[PDB]
């Protein structure tokens, strides 16, 4: 894959990088069997984090501040949420020691959440766990959900489209490589991103069947 | 919005 | 391929052509004539009916929204500022907006109609994306998973197969119409908040079999 | 139940 595009990727790696590592993440719920009521806070926190550092993510893409500085508010809070799921599906699946990785799995199950949301998760989670993705896959995947041109409030569609290209033929190449053995690899993680589509739908519905914090309320439309 | 415009 | 995209085109050309009072019950006596058109539909996709029978209910009862919505897009390729029903009626984007539903329309034309047409979608094509949506994994409750995610990758190989050899001047077009997929998911799940809402209100005639695939099973 | 089922035999 070509330099130009290969030194694009560096910069989008490092920015990613500046995450909170899992361990972080992982360490924060699983220490002390907490009240229900608390691991909302919890979580609370995790995710107004994690929208911190995505609207920093965001900012570093190759260029997302040539777009319309509303359209970039319509980029931001219709994908959110997507990114999130993306994100901890990258955590829970990456290894963890004996019995934890269950351990997480129904401390987050008892948090108040409807097993009707939940259960959808974990096989989501279960879902992208078994392509077995590299960190690589993951970012440049999560860049191409923040720049979906199909998104509401878009008054530019055709700019946003043409700054997703880049990213795309890059991640065909880079799943050749990593992935020669699964050959439609792409295509696969190209489909996870509509089943994202679903969290995006159902995240407003979930939040009021059961506080938050002020970059929340407004990234989510939620109170 | 508000926080999230800068 | 195991996977003939030919023979998924016979399908898509088995089950159309005609040529010849609310915006929203017109669109509803639509979709229930074309359910019944769809499992014909389903049956000539290739591996389909040889799956489990508790299976193909599941697959077809998920997606059947999508799926139609899809399959009238295409469709409605020919008109503009607009959309073209099974039944030969045209419903004008001014006339779905004066009866409520202008935002999930003009979506569906910008999203959906228009991408198609722009990129000259043809009925292969459209043939393979919907029988990608008909196989879908993420099913609830459907039993063996993996032969679905399996029959979904051939339907794939074979799409990228027939874009690269039809279309080799346009090396990413298989992954464009592919990032169709998710933009008709979120209108599709649009559409049936709206439909739970119009069956729940009582005021729109909502035939059999468009009730049945409503109300859980 | 009812139609799905008897359409798919
Ligand atoms: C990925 C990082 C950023 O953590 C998260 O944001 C969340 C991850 N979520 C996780 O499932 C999750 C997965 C693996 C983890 F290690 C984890 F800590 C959290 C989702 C959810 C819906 C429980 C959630 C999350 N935040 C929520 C806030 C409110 C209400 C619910 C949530
Ligand atoms: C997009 C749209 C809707 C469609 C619902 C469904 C499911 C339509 C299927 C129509 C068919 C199947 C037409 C045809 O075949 O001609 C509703 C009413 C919710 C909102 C306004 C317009």
């Amino acid at each position: 894959l070509t330099p130009d595009q290969q030194t694009l990727l560096h910069f989008i790696m490092d920015s990613y990088n500046k995450q909170r590592m899992p361990q972080e993440i992982t360490n924060k719920i699983l220490k002390e069997e907490f009240s229900a009521e608390e691991n909302f806070l919890i979580l609370t926190e995790m995710a107004t984090n994690h929208v911190q550092v995505l609207v920093e993510f965001t900012k570093k893409l190759p260029g997302f501040q040539t777009l319309d500085h509303e359209d970039q508010i319509a980029l931001l809070k219709g994908s959110a949420v997507e990114a999130m799921f993306l994100r901890s599906a990258e955590i829970f699946n990456k290894k963890l020691p004996s019995g934890h990785s269950d351990l997480l799995e129904e401390r987050i199950r008892n948090s108040g959440i409807s097993d009707e949301y939940i259960t959808p998760m974990f096989s989501f989670y279960k879902s992208i766990g078994e392509l077995k993705m590299t960190q690589e896959e993951y970012a440049l995947l999560t860049a191409i959900v923040i720049l979906s041109p199909d998104r509401q409030y878009i008054k530019d569609r055709e700019a946003v489209e043409k700054l997703q290209e880049p990213l795309l033929d890059v991640l065909q190449k880079l799943c050749k490589i990593h992935q020669p053995e699964n050959p439609q690899h792409f295509a696969c993680l190209l489909g996870r991103l509509t089943e994202l589509r679903t969290f995006n739908h159902h995240h407003a519905e979930m939040l009021m069947s059961w506080k938050f914090t002020p970059l929340l309320c407004e990234i989510w439309d939620v109170q | 919005h508000k926080i999230l415009h800068r | 391929e195991d996977m003939p995209v030919e023979r998924i085109l016979e399908a898509e050309l088995a089950v159309e052509p005609k040529t010849e009072n609310d915006p929203v019950t017109n669109i509803c006596q639509a979709a229930d004539k074309q359910l019944f058109t769809l499992v014909e539909w389903a049956k000539r996709i290739p591996h389909f009916s040889e799956l489990p029978l508790d299976d193909q209910v599941i697959l077809l009862r998920a997606g059947w929204n999508e799926l139609l919505i899809a399959s009238f897009s295409h469709r409605s390729i020919a008109v503009k500022d607009g959309i073209l029903l099974a039944t030969g009626l045209h419903v004008h984007r001014n006339s779905a907006h004066s009866a409520g539903v202008g935002a999930i329309f003009d979506r569906v034309l910008t999203e959906l109609v228009s991408k198609m047409r722009d990129m000259q979608m043809d009925k292969t094509e459209l043939g393979c994306l919907r029988a990608i949506v008909l196989f879908n994994p993420d099913s609830k409750g459907l039993s063996n998973p993996a032969e679905v995610e399996a029959l979904r990758e051939k339907v794939y190989a074979s799409l990228e197969a027939y874009c690269k050899h039809k279309y080799p001047e346009q090396p990413g077009r298989f992954a464009k119409l592919l990032l169709r997929l998710p933009a008709l998911r979120s209108i599709g799940l649009k559409c049936l908040e709206h439909l739970f809402f119009f069956k729940l209100i009582g005021d729109t005639p909502i035939d059999t079999f468009l009730m049945e695939m409503l109300e859980a099973p | 139940h009812k139609i799905l089922h008897r359409l798919l035999q």
